[PDB]
């Protein structure tokens, strides 16, 4: 079938910047080619069709030209609310193919993440299975560090990691850390810490916690 | 106004037929063309096959064998049949309106311009379990939340208040732990000064069990 | 390795300064670095970051479209325009290498921090 | 020096008075007559004032002769046909809206007289005498599209409120100027599920459904053109009755074949309540030159065989059957039965 292609596989962008994606056809499609826009969570959203034909109520930021094999899709002026993943798609000859898509994200000010940790609840311990929980919320960069000690002891391979979306408003990122214990060595230890480190944060940030107390 | 809306089980077992259903309000089936789209978790979109007005389909070729779909005027539905179904089958499923174009060139122009809200398939061997909800206890913004842990399959869905508190919610996508449950906490900060004055409660739904649950988060 | 600093000084409100750290016994051009400030009685706040040639700059709220962040990898020096200056900047600037390449925020080596001072 | 038709105006006329109690029910349909008629009144206006003055022409190419008020206000048949015994068509007319009608007689003079006036069912005129020799491609256009599509959607909405099956009056095909018939038809159908229903307006969406799938200009895939006053339509498939009606083309117009298919171009009916029809085989002009039905046996349809939607040319469904009951829409009771009762006239 047609194969297509999408450069780049993602890229970061300001508010107010032109972002422009470009989607390459194996063979000649004419301007058989539709743009979707798939917002985190949501289906895919047609945006234009035939290549430069806009749908009713796309905004006007929105625009793309093309035809034959490499077409452009452009953002004149970025938003936040833009943050999505798009996707280009053939409809010249069948089956229809997409594109693998091109991850749009926004770039903002720097804002450190508000750290907060959980104990375990109490209904939890009754199961044999201890499960603590440090928050990381509304960051940017997405880049951060986290660091469990329980008793000053360094873990690993003991807790899993999860990143929300970015967000359309103020484009920020969300971090969590589930250090997940057995009961028995849950109770042998006192203090539970979580340390985080960001470029926002001059020194590490730690939020722990006495077992009972 | 035409809407979509998919259905289905959420677990199937290798080797088993997938079998999947879009309900059309606002038009007749019989008035568009339809087509099935699926995306497996973080990976792209699959065009599966389309639907005539007439009834007539055309799969894709690279399942040109496990496919089968057909319309139902009189539900004003139509469906989607998958056999032989593997890993590379578990992914979140489309139905859209596939609207047409001939009046450019005798080659139609195809549009996938109405989507329904997609419905999850998981191929897997293991049975539906029920989600634990722990409660994030908090200790001038303070933080809570609850901990939705081994469940099976996806996918969950989490609101605070019946829907009344959407400000500052954060529920992360789920991990799969080595036990092959899946587990997410949602969170949500709030001020300080109503951690004695507002109730919150989380509600966890999971779908592929019937299990309901509503926690009360307190300090 | 060591981070020396200078370009601080007392300015008018609204002038402007550009400030300066050199780098010994190691490359930047692999790290990044971020600048920050400590006015008198806070904490050492965050203001400006300057990563890999390509992997753009990032500011503070209180700093964006006032101070520009820039690096001279082959002079291993980074700079820190700084425009519109009001007394709200009066500091103590530091500059600090980010230790992990993947922009983790390991701030270990810092430097000794120049004073900056805007009064009229 | 126009030529004005004043027989179709006083056949029109008697329409009118004929129809103007009879009350719309479920199956209500327009007879053979009665669309003849109808179809004679728009061909014999757009004939009376042909083409444009040379020194306020159009710029697009859009036909403005016939969609703004000042040719249609010197149009002699429109002047005639306003004017015809004491204006009591006009006096009539102007008591109508698309709310209010419920016999056919509102139903025809309504449809047809906001046709032959250029005005759309809210007053306003398809374009204004202003906009003639307009360059703005977009919004000539969106003026066009939007005079086309009411007609249309008007029909519809009044099919709903009567619960109408069979009523149908098309947009001639001089108000299709660069509108994209698949485009009208999502619009209309996306906006109203009433529309979908099975016993709603069935001839306007059998007329809507195959100008979707078969553009204006087809080009290389053109198998006929029609041409009309210079209005040129093209088609790759069979042509039925309720195409050629509904467009205003007539078979004695000029007819071009490109390919070397069959054509069998019903042109009358018979005795054996059947259809007398002309074949054509060669490529070029295909001229019927048999005499010209009256109105109350003309027919204007083509079966085409090609074999290289076939329903299309369905015995049932090419020709509206005369039971306004029995009037096939869809491929699902699409039928070919009765070929016994038609003739070859060659």
């Amino acid at each position: 079938d047609i194969q297509m292609t999408q450069s780049p596989s993602s890229l970061s962008a300001s508010v107010g910047d032109r972002v422009t994606i470009t989607c390459q056809a194996s063979q000649d499609i004419s301007n058989y080619l539709n743009w979707y826009q798939q917002k985190p969570g949501q289906a895919p959203k047609l945006l234009i069709h035939d290549a430069s034909n806009l749908e009713t109520g796309v905004p006007s930021r929105f625009s793309g030209s093309g035809s034959g094999t490499d077409f452009t899709f452009t953002v004149s002026s970025l938003q936040a609310e833009d943050i999505a993943t798009y996707y280009c798609q053939q409809y010249y000859n069948l089956p229809f193919t997409f594109g693998p898509g091109t991850k749009v994200d926004i770039k903002r000010t720097v804002a450190a993440p508000s750290v907060f940790i959980f104990p375990p609840s109490d209904e939890q311990l009754k199961s044999g299975t201890a499960s603590v929980v440090c928050l990381l919320n509304n960051f940017y960069p997405r880049e951060a560090k986290v660091q469990w000690k329980v008793d000053n002891a360094l873990q690993s391979g003991n807790s899993q990691e999860s990143v929300t979306e970015q967000d359309s408003k103020d484009s920020t990122y969300s971090l969590s850390s589930t250090l997940t214990l057995s009961k028995a060595d849950y109770e042998k230890h006192k203090v539970y810490a979580c340390e985080v480190t960001h470029q926002g944060l001059s020194s590490p940030v730690t939020k722990s916690f006495n077992r009972g107390e | 106004q035409v809407q979509l809306q998919e259905s289905g089980p959420g677990l199937v077992k290798p080797s088993e037929t997938l079998s999947l259903t879009c309900s059309v309000s606002g038009g007749s089936i019989s008035t568009y063309y339809w087509s099935w789209i699926r995306q497996p978790a973080g990976k792209g979109l699959e065009w599966i096959g389309l639907m005539y007005n007439s009834g007539s389909p055309n799969y894709n070729p690279s399942l040109k064998s496990r496919v089968t779909m057909s319309g139902d005027t009189s539900k004003n539905q139509f469906s989607l049949k998958l056999s032989s179904v593997t890993a590379a089958d578990t992914a979140v499923y489309y139905c859209a309106r596939l609207r047409y174009d001939f009046w450019s060139g005798s080659k139609g122009r195809y549009y996938m311009d109405v989507w329904g809200k997609g419905t999850t398939v998981t191929v897997s061997s293991a049975s539906t379990k029920g989600p634990s909800v722990f409660p994030l206890a908090p200790s001038g913004t303070a933080a809570l939340g609850c901990l939705v842990k081994d469940y099976f399959p996806e996918p969950v869905t989490v609101s605070w208040n019946s829907g009344a508190l959407t400000s500052g919610v954060h529920t992360f996508p789920a991990v799969l732990q080595s036990s092959g449950l899946y587990s997410l906490s949602s969170v949500v900060t709030v001020p300080s000064s109503s951690l004695g004055t507002q109730t919150y409660i989380c509600n966890v739904n999971h779908k592929p069990s019937n299990t309901k649950v509503d926690k009360k988060v307190e300090p | 390795v060591q981070l020396q600093e200078s370009g601080g000084g007392l300015v008018q409100p609204g002038g402007s300064l550009r400030l300066s750290c050199a780098a010994s016994g190691r490359t930047i051009s692999r790290y990044a670095m971020s600048w920050f400030r400590q006015a008198p009685g806070k904490e050492r706040e965050f203001v400006a970051v300057a990563r890999r040639s390509g992997d753009g700059a990032f500011y503070a709220d209180s700093v964006q479209g006032r101070f520009t962040v820039s690096r001279d990898d082959a002079k291993n020096t980074v700079y820190l325009q700084m425009n519109s200056l009001k007394p709200e900047d009066t500091a103590v600037y530091y500059c600090a290498i980010d230790s992990d390449t993947f922009y983790s925020g390991s701030y270990d080596y810092w430097g000794q921090g120049t004073q900056v001072t805007v009064s009229s | 020096v126009q030529d004005v038709n004043v027989a179709s105006i006083t056949a029109f006329k008697s329409m009118i008075d004929e129809t103007w109690d009879k009350k719309i029910e479920a199956n209500t349909c327009i007879s053979r007559k009665h669309r003849n008629i109808i179809h004679e009144v728009i061909r014999d206006f757009m004939k009376a004032y042909p083409k444009m003055d040379e020194n306020k022409k159009s710029p697009l190419g859009a036909p403005m002769q016939w969609l703004t008020q000042y040719y249609i206000l010197k149009n002699e048949y429109h002047k005639t046909m306003l004017a015809y015994d004491n204006g009591s068509l006009n006096t009539k007319f102007k008591t109508l809206n698309i709310y209010m009608i419920t016999n056919v007689g509102q139903y025809i003079l309504y449809i047809v007289f906001c046709i032959i006036s250029g005005k759309n069912h809210d007053g306003t005129p398809y374009i204004y005498d202003s906009e003639i020799t307009s360059n703005d491609k977009n919004f000539i256009n969106e003026r066009i599209k939007y005079a086309c599509k009411q007609i249309l959607h008007g029909q519809l909405t009044i099919a709903l409120r009567i619960r109408n099956k069979f009523m149908f009056i098309g947009s001639p095909m001089y108000l299709w100027f660069n509108v994209n018939g698949s485009q009208v038809y999502h619009d209309i159908y996306d906006r109203n599920a009433g529309f979908h229903n099975k016993e709603i307006g069935r001839l306007l969406y059998a007329f809507m459904y195959y100008l979707s799938i078969s553009g204006r200009f087809l080009n290389d895939f053109a198998l006929l053109k029609f041409t009309y006053l210079g209005e040129s339509w093209t088609f790759s498939l069979s042509v039925p009755e309720y195409i050629l009606y509904g467009l205003g083309y007539s078979v004695f117009d000029t007819i071009e074949k490109f390919s070397n298919d069959a054509i069998l171009v019903y042109i009358r009916t018979n005795n054996r309540n059947g259809y007398d029809y002309v074949e054509f085989n060669k490529k070029g002009i295909a001229k019927v030159t048999e005499d010209k039905p009256d109105n109350d046996k003309r027919i204007h349809a083509i079966r085409l065989i090609n074999d290289s939607h076939i329903h299309f040319g369905f015995r049932n469904m090419v020709i509206i059957d005369n039971e306004c009951a029995n009037i096939q829409s869809s491929a699902e009771n699409a039928t070919d039965t009765g070929h016994h009762q038609d003739s070859k006239i060659n």
